[PDB]
């Protein structure tokens, strides 16, 4: 309930995708995939969850739309 | 563990540099970042080093700011140049750290005030 | 209603992303972003968009995890 | 307009080349793409040919099915070699075309039935 999965960018943008994340919450730590286009990130609390979360469909760098759910992971 | 200095009061116009140090060496870091939150105003980066290190820098900081580094002293530096009373809030620096391959561990200082009359 | 916005995939598979979404219902038309990774999708029914929206978050070609929208680009 | 026809009953074990004949010129296409639906259950993308010329073929049918187009003909084939009764359904063409910069107009034909 802390933790999200963020999708939707390529590798090149992980890390400009993590700093916009990193906005709404103290992230505790983040998993990225070898191959996939995705990343799980553990917030603090729920309600920084939400916050990520809420963001789920919005344009990231002018042309980066961006995915986010609860993170189903169970190994992370 | 990272700890900021260098915020306080300055006047509009004026120019002020944050420091933020590690206790641990942070010259492998993944990347590096400032934020800062005005009272009732969400955070908002101003300021990354991303991956490969290429820069980030809010738009309203652009020309104005920058970030940078010394690994022999393991310090992150924000450079704030024609300071506005917008630029006032909370600013706390933001080290990731690639611990086993592909698992990062996160670092935020406490923060430090800077306010612009 | 029949409407869609596909996302999250490289310029590089847009036409794998398509060709898994023609699954869903005989798509009438499709719109490519410039820059994004995104694309809207017209079919020809509420229900093959409803079948086409239940696929948000799920992973294709074994590294692409697809975002799903009702599509809000006015203009198109 | 797209035409599809070949289909039909084979024995198991069988080869069937699919036919899809196109009224206007689709040498254009930026895709073409067969599917098949089998009696209740979901419609399956089997064989495409992506944008630059890459094919893309569903697992069950890898080494077994080719997707190829004749230009001259205005014509999509879908070539199916060792049949199995899992191959029966009704296939059916699907041509992508572009009008406008970044518009693209989708052709679907009538599909054609195969039962192995």
């Amino acid at each position: 309930d802390s933790w999200v999965t963020v999708f939707g960018f390529p590798q090149a943008s992980a890390s400009y995708i993590l700093l916009q994340f990193a906005q709404y919450g103290n992230i505790l730590k983040h998993v990225m995939s070898n191959t996939g286009n995705w990343m799980h990130i553990r917030y603090q609390s729920k309600l920084q969850a939400r916050k990520a979360l809420s963001k789920d469909g919005r344009i990231f760098g002018e042309s980066i739309m961006i995915g986010v759910k609860p993170c189903i992971d169970k190994s992370v | 563990q990272l700890v900021e200095s260098g915020g306080g009061l300055v006047q509009a116009g004026g120019s002020l540099r944050l420091s933020c140090v590690g206790t641990g060496n942070i010259s492998s870091a993944y990347t590096m970042a400032w934020y800062r939150q005005a009272a009732g105003k969400e955070r908002e980066v101003v300021a990354g080093i991303l991956n490969g290190g290429s820069t980030h820098y809010a738009d309203s900081v652009k020309g104005r700011f920058t970030i940078s580094r010394d690994n022999a002293k393991n310090t992150v530096y924000l450079q704030m140049n024609s300071l506005q009373p917008e630029d006032t809030g909370v600013y706390c620096c933001h080290v990731v750290i690639e611990s086993t391959r592909f698992v990062y561990d996160h670092y935020w200082g406490q923060g430090t005030r800077v306010t612009v009359s």
